[PDB]
């Protein structure tokens, strides 16, 4: 069952008139567009070349068109007719499927028969070693694969899936796209689905769940054939996944209405690619003017009538129907490429005729046995212009220049041009309509500053992980620690200055030393003024007129000491803190010790010797102070609680003063050592009444107030705060000791003279 | 294109790859030693034995039409045209060593109904009877081989593996079959690159470098042909890359693949079809000479290449095949089996279609391809020829026309002194039976096994998994110190008070550190409290030797104040906490109440009043839950402190209120005015109590000092009472 046309030169033909048969049947369902429209294009082109005086004059072209049946093995046995007589056709028009053309190529090349395909897009057939006799008029999948990834980049998604069918086209199509995606690096394949060429029941329902497992890859790329796309789209409707999938059709689905027939609701907004083409106005008039009577050359045209008009020769068929009005008619996209393939072989024959048969108008004797080797070199050297003005040329490998354009399926139900590919993408997103600007990306970006970017096995999926409140985000790749004196900004990106906590009046604890200092200073100022005002000789005799004054001044210095303890922390003042406490404590202790010693000595001038001893005791304290003055003139201390920063960043500010634990103990120890001497003297003296009673009370007050100093000062370690507590307790301790000692001696003197 | 034609009534075709593929200029180049010459001679030997065999075709002679495929599918397809020249005769062809060659030739042979039996092509896609309904083979498909090496990889814990395959109809379908099988075995794939049919050594070096892009993977599986595997090994040696290989039957035990690349092939595991050597074939091959064996047109090239000489120079007669060692090629048995199966099919068809005569009858002059195919698909069941001594191998054809999935496993050794031989270390008779003892890199005395994994393992208890949702390549993120690794998927917690240590699943470690009696801050009062008790004992001792009721009570009152100090420092308990509250309140009150008696029957009244204080103390203690309790810190870095109750409750305040009232009662004696001495005691007692308040206020935390200073206050309080109310009394009796 084939079309036979008589002519001087016979041209072979292979078209998928019938679909692939199921089970053991070789041929399945008739193809009204992929098989019938393309077949009539060859008939239309041959009837146009044979009526063209300028193309092959006086030479008619015959045709032996067979039925590919969309099966690779079925076309091989039909192609045996083209070569059975050899061990006559000079060349054939190649099939549509890439796998079908491959077996025809390696058999016709085996018999030196050139082949030109109109729809075979596969990089495998581009190899000149195995298919030197094979040529094509359409771009290879290598250019199409590069075009597809360009559209993926421009549409702002980079995480997609690949769907392919069995054969040398679908398998090599996704592989070419994957290889180009690896060079891109930014686009990755979540998974690959390969549809078997003989699927079982429910196979297409299973592959939908495979794509449904990865819900992130909402956009998928399909390289399946026309029949598989129709079943894949149908299976999506069963799973109620309409609108969830964004389809990226290949050249097998560029503008065909069969895969989308009765499926307008599903696969809306699908982006499809197809080689650049234009509609032929001569074929539309030729095809629409065909009926069951005039078109008897095509054996399958009678069968086409029932499929197109939904009748039979069901409802009866009247022999008066027309294709263009009684049914929807739109010519196949590859019809133009069929015209170019026929004209390319015809042009080469004309080019070979003018050289081989110059004088002869028909077929000269040295041209009747056409050899494929000589015909092939003329196939590759044609530079004519086909219908619609497109230039057609064959490269060294017999390929066509890479030209592509992009369609989109929209409902308002037709394909609309949204861009083009001419080695660079010219997409027009403003016309694309699907959800506004759908995105299919893995691990949606996070950037609060704290969230780091972690790379999984797939470079597309950037895992999101926050950074704790201890380190700063130098970059999205990794976050690094802030300086220890720096607190991370509100956003983790970058750092910010850590605060401080200075000592100033108004604190709950600092208020009391200020109040006691005012009372202590006022109390010691009144008594010293009172003695100067009226200086009675009996009171001054016990005082000494030199020891009492320095005791009042020494006690007043302690009241001045606490003033600078809470004052503004400065390098000069903080260094002078030890001088104030050291001088005040030494002066009070040394002069008191001399007074007790003098009273003890007489019990078991003299005041002149007492002050010299007190001055000597002050000198050794001053000499020790000078040693501590130069041992470490530290300016100040900044980090008090910031040295061991807390886990949060709520508050870590601290302001301290330059002080040493050893220095404080040594300074207090020297004063305490003198007080220890007074303790021994008072105990022995406790066995003049006016002197024993106040002195015993003074040492009683100092010992108890210092006894409470050790557990507070040493016990404040690892507490909530240390600097704040220590300074307040130190000030009140020295102030209470000075107030008790001065008050115990000044009050009786004022009261005695009051009654005198 | 030389032809090997043998006279006979009916001839059998041959498609052996005598010549290796050449460069772009030449269709095919050098003649291969084993795959082309040995198999061709095996077919010739089998045909020779069949002709002289009386039980197999005694009246009809079998011819030969063997052609060289040159290891290419196009050249083999031209030779297939040479086969089908008569049909457009050849009753059948014994050929198709390469899978792509087999497929290309079978595509043409299907049209002319010429049956084909293969001896080496193991492609899994050749089992499709719809596409190849006239093809048969004595070798199993590649699915069993993929299963075998998947089991091999699982045996050595080899998960993250790299895949290397050669493009075509053999390496590809094999690589998808292997990945499909390994997916079910939880085996990951690092890289998947392909080996081209026409690629240079620079491309091989690039492939090897691409293999090194993943240091994580260490083992690579090979689905390349012999030439491709040899080139890959040479490239690996050139780049100084050491690899362990798990190759398919393409490599096998072929010494030509490891020729010049012995260093890079060390430790490589290669599996091959299970076959036995033929004793008669070795004698037949070793007795071959170029002059005597004029039947083979390619034997002169074999003699020239193997024994380096030139026929023109006339220096080739010195060498002989007997002196040099001979090693049989593995697939000789398969070639012999295919030839004998075709001969048996012809014999059965002649015995069922020409039953009268013994020669080829007139009803069989056109040989029916379909009838012959259906005659050797079913009616082939006989003992395999040349079985070694007692084996039970039989030639069988299943419904798919394949063989039995029986495989042998080899590995490449050193054998001490340089020999570089292949050693069988297992087999796959539908089940892995590796023998790790014979592999000189898997023994326990050889170190850790070569490991090829993606994600490094990690100790579960210290660091937990992440469960990335993939098949492998996971990460190890440790859990925080307050998390126990109860499960690998996620860690758990022991709860408050338990430290997840030791087993890390059930832990139950709870520390109970106490204040201890030797604390640095508490070192002071413990000596002072003991000193006070010693002073009280001395004061109590002289009393026994000597108001009698007032002094005895006061001496006893100071005794328990120091006694309870030693109770607090040691440890708290259920009974200790109850006595701690009652003892402290009563001792302070009784000491002051006894002093009040001295200021003023009377003893009975004050004890009766003191008894009322105990009743109030019990009521306050009853509402305070006097039972002990190991209070836990808010966060975890601390431990239980064994705190009886809150110290800020009214238990201390109520006791102090009675003491203050008793202290105020003694203040009335000051108004009356040892009247001066007792007034001093109350004044000192108030001050030391008043000095304790700042200490308790600031030290909200650090409970150790709180108990330490509490012991300090009570210790010196008794000393003040005993140092001011009895010390002057002792002066008049002891000092004076
Ligand atoms: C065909 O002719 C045009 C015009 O001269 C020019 O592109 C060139 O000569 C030919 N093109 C190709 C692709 O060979
Ligand atoms: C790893 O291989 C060893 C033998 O070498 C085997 O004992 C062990 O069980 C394997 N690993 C696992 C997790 O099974
Ligand atoms: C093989 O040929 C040699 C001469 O080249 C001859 O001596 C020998 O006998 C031959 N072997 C036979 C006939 O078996
Ligand atoms: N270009 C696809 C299909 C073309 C068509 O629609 O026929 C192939 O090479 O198989
Ligand atoms: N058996 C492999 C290689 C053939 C051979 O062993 O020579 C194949 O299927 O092609």
């Amino acid at each position: 069952n084939s079309i036979r046309i008589d002519g001087d030169i016979t041209l072979g033909g292979l078209f998928p008139v019938h679909g692939r048969g199921s089970e053991g049947k070789p041929c399945g369902e008739l193809k009204k567009e992929k098989g019938i429209h393309r077949l009539e294009a060859m008939l239309f082109a041959l009837d146009r070349i044979n009526n063209d005086p300028d193309l092959l004059p006086n030479i008619t072209l015959g045709a032996r068109i067979l039925d590919t049946c969309s099966r690779d093995t079925h076309a091989l046995e039909q192609s045996l007719t083209f070569v059975q007589a050899l061990i006559r056709v000079v060349g054939v028009i190649g099939a549509s499927g890439s796998s079908v053309s491959i077996m025809v190529a390696n058999i016709l090349r085996l018999f030196k028969i050139p082949q030109i395909s109109y729809a075979s897009t596969a990089p495998d057939l581009s190899d000149n070693s195995r298919y030197d006799f094979f040529s094509r008029v359409v771009p290879s999948d290598t250019y199409q694969a590069q075009a597809m990834v360009d559209i993926v980049r421009a549409l702002k998604w980079n995480y997609v899936s690949t769907v392919a069918s069995e054969g040398s086209y679908g398998e090599s199509g996704v592989e070419a796209f994957i290889q180009k995606s690896r060079e891109d690096g930014g686009v990755c394949i979540a998974q690959s689905v390969k549809i078997p060429r003989e699927p079982k029941a429910g196979e297409f329902d299973k592959i939908i769940r495979r794509l449904l497992e990865t819900s992130n890859a909402r956009a998928v790329i399909i390289f399946a054939n026309e029949d598989d796309i129709r079943r894949v789209l149908e299976a999506a409707r069963r799973a109620n996944q309409t609108g969830h999938f964004f389809w990226m059709g290949s050249d097998s689905w560029g503008s065909k209405i069969a895969p989308v027939l009765h499926l307008e609701e599903v696969a809306e907004g699908a982006v499809t690619i197809l080689p650049k083409r234009m509609s032929v106005r001569g074929f539309d008039r030729y095809f629409s003017s065909r009926t069951l009577d005039n078109n008897r050359r095509n054996i399958w045209f009678a069968e086409f009538w029932e499929d197109n008009f939904h009748c039979k020769l069901v409802k009866k068929c009247t022999n008066r129907e027309r294709i263009g009005q009684d049914s929807a008619y739109e010519q196949e996209g590859k019809v133009q490429f069929v015209i170019d393939a026929v004209y390319a072989m015809g042009h080469a024959l004309h080019a070979m005729h003018r050289d081989l048969c110059p004088g002869r108008v028909g077929l000269c004797p040295r041209m009747d046995p056409v050899d494929g080797t000589q015909l092939l070199k003329y196939i590759r050297n044609v530079n004519f212009s086909g219908i619609a003005g497109n230039p057609v040329t064959f490269n060294e490998n017999g390929d066509a220049p890479g030209r592509y354009d992009i369609y989109q399926y929209q409902l308002r139900a037709e394909y609309k041009v949204i861009g083009s590919w001419t080695d660079h993408l010219h997409l027009r997103i403003e016309r694309m309509h699907w959800q506004q600007l759908p995105r299919s990306i893995c691990s949606l970006p996070c950037q609060p500053g704290e969230r780091k970017k972690t790379v999984k096995g797939m470079p597309c999926c950037w895992h999101c992980e926050p950074c704790t409140g201890y380190q700063y985000q130098v970059d999205r790749y990794t976050c690094k620690t802030c300086p220890y004196d720096m607190r991370p900004t509100e956003n983790r990106t970058g750092c910010r200055p850590i605060p401080i906590i200075k000592l100033e009046w108004g604190s709950p604890w600092a208020v009391l030393p200020l109040f006691l200092a005012v009372v202590g200073i006022a109390a010691t100022l009144f008594v010293v003024i009172t003695f100067v005002r009226y200086n009675d000789t009996p009171i001054v005799k016990a005082s000494g007129r030199e020891l009492s004054y320095v005791l009042l001044a020494g006690i007043f210095l302690c009241y001045a000491t606490t003033f600078l303890m809470i004052a503004e922390p400065d390098l000069g003042t903080c260094s002078l803190r030890r001088i104030f406490l050291g001088l005040g404590m030494s002066i009070s202790y040394a002069a008191l010790l001399t007074k007790t010693n003098r009273i003890y000595r007489i019990f078991e001038i003299s005041p002149a010797s007492q002050l010299a001893i007190t001055f000597s005791l002050i000198s050794l304290q001053l000499l020790g102070i000078c040693v501590w003055f130069v041992v470490d003139p530290s300016h100040s201390v900044v980090d008090f609680q910031d040295q061991r920063t807390l886990d949060p960043r709520f508050a870590r500010g601290v302001l301290k003063c330059d002080i040493s634990d050893l220095s404080l103990i040594c300074l207090l120890g020297y004063s305490m050592l003198l007080m220890v001497t007074c303790t021994v003297y008072a105990i022995k003296t406790r066995g003049t009444f006016n002197e024993a009673k106040p002195i015993g009370f003074t040492m009683y007050t100092t010992c108890i107030v210092w006894l409470a100093f050790i557990p507070i000062f040493f016990g404040t370690s690892q507490s909530a705060d240390k600097l704040y507590i220590q300074t307040t307790t130190l000030t009140v301790s020295v102030s209470l000791s000075a107030s008790v000692s001065l008050g115990m001696l000044y009050m009786p003197k004022v009261y005695i003279i009051l009654f005198h | 294109k030389k032809v090997l034609t043998l006279e006979g009534d009916l001839v059998l075709g041959g498609l052996f790859p005598v010549h290796q593929k050449g460069g772009p200029a030449e269709d095919c180049g050098p003649v291969n030693e084993h795959r082309g010459i040995q198999r061709l001679e095996a077919m010739l030997f089998a045909l020779d034995r069949i002709n002289r065999d009386p039980h197999l075709l005694p009246g009809v002679r079998l011819g030969a039409h063997i052609l060289d495929s040159c290891s290419k599918d196009t050249h083999a397809l031209e030779q297939a045209l040479d086969f089908v020249r008569a049909s457009l005769a050849i009753t059948g062809v014994i050929g198709g060593s390469y899978s792509d060659v087999s497929i290309q030739v079978a595509n043409l042979l299907r049209l002319f109904q010429i049956p084909q039996i293969s001896y080496a092509s193991t492609s899994a896609k050749l089992s499709d009877k719809s596409r190849y309904d006239y093809f048969a083979r004595t070798v199993p498909p590649d699915f069993f081989q993929a299963k075998a090496m998947a089991e091999i990889l699982r045996f050595f814990n080899w998960t993250y593996v790299s895949t290397v395959a050669s493009e075509g109809d053999y390496g590809e379908t094999g690589i998808e079959a292997f990945e499909l099988e390994a997916r079910a075995r939880n085996i990951c794939v690092a890289t998947s690159e392909k080996v081209g049919r026409a690629m240079s050594r620079a491309a091989f070096e690039g492939v090897v470098r691409a293999l090194l892009q993943k240091p994580s993977a260490r083992v690579a599986v090979l689905f390349t042909r012999s030439e491709d595997a040899r080139e890959l090994l040479a490239a690996s040696q050139r780049l100084n890359a050491s690899f362990t290989w798990v190759a398919s039957d393409g490599w096998g035990a072929l010494e030509s693949v490891v020729a010049g690349s012995e260093g890079a092939a060390e430790g490589a595991i290669t599996i091959e079809l299970a076959s036995y050597p033929i004793s008669d074939f070795a004698s037949y091959f070793q007795s071959l000479d170029p002059w005597n064996n004029s039947r083979n047109p390619w034997f002169r090239e074999f003699w020239e290449q193997r024994f380096r000489c030139s026929f023109r120079q006339r220096d080739c007669a010195a060498h002989s095949l007997r002196a040099v060692p001979f090693e049989q090629e593995s697939k000789i048995m398969f070639v012999v089996n295919a030839v004998y199966a075709m001969a048996h099919a012809l014999h059965n068809m002649h015995r069922a279609l020409c039953p009268n005569t013994t020669r080829l009858c007139d009803a069989m002059r056109p040989v029916n391809g379909r009838r012959l195919y259906k005659d050797f698909v079913l009616n082939v069941k006989f003992d395999a020829p040349f079985r070694p001594a007692d084996t039970h191998n039989e030639v069988r054809f299943d419904r798919f026309g394949d063989g039995i999935g029986r495989y042998n496993i080899f590995t490449y050794l050193r054998a001490g002194s340089g020999r570089y031989r292949y050693q069988k270390v297992g087999y796959w008779a539908e089940g892995l039976t590796l023998d790790t003892s014979l592999i000189p890199w898997a023994s326990p005395s050889a170190g850790p096994l070569p490991a090829s994994r993606c994600s490094e393992p990690c100790l579960q208890n210290e660091v937990k998994s992440v469960q990335p949702g993939e098949v492998c390549c996971w990460l190890c993120i440790p859990c925080q110190p307050y998390e126990y690794r109860l499960d690998e998927f996620t860690c758990a917690d022991c709860g408050l008070g338990y430290w997840p240590n030791a087993s890390l699943t059930g832990c139950f470690e709870l520390p109970q550190e106490y204040i201890r009696w030797g604390d640095a801050w508490a070192v002071g009062p413990v000596t002072i409290a003991c000193l006070g008790a010693l002073a009280t004992l001395f004061v109590l001792g002289v009393f026994v030797r000597h108001g009698r009721e007032l002094c005895y009570i006061l001496l006893g009152g100071v005794f328990l104040c120091y006694c309870m100090t030693f109770i607090f420092i040691a440890k708290p308990s259920t009974a200790v906490c109850t006595l701690r509250r009652l003892g402290l309140g009563t001792a302070f009150s009784v000491c002051y109440s006894a002093l009040l008696t001295k200021t003023n029957s009377q003893v009975a009244i004050c004890l009766a009043l003191i008894s009322g204080q105990l009743l109030i103390v019990v009521a306050w203690l009853v509402v305070e839950a006097p039972g002990t309790g190991k209070e836990t810190a808010p966060e975890r870095r601390e431990v239980v402190t064994l705190r009886c109750n809150h110290r800020d409750a009214s238990m201390l305040g109520s006791l102090a209120y009675n003491v203050l009232l008793i202290a105020l009662c003694t203040l009335y004696a000051f108004k009356t005015r040892e009247a001066k001495f007792i007034g001093f005691t109350m004044y000192t007692t108030c001050i030391i109590w008043l000095a304790f308040l700042p200490i308790f206020y600031v030290t909200s935390s650090d409970y150790r000092v709180q108990t330490t200073t509490m012991c300090v206050s009570v210790s010196l309080s008794g000393s003040v009472v005993l140092g001011c109310l009895f010390a002057p009394k002792l002066h008049i009796i002891l000092f004076q």
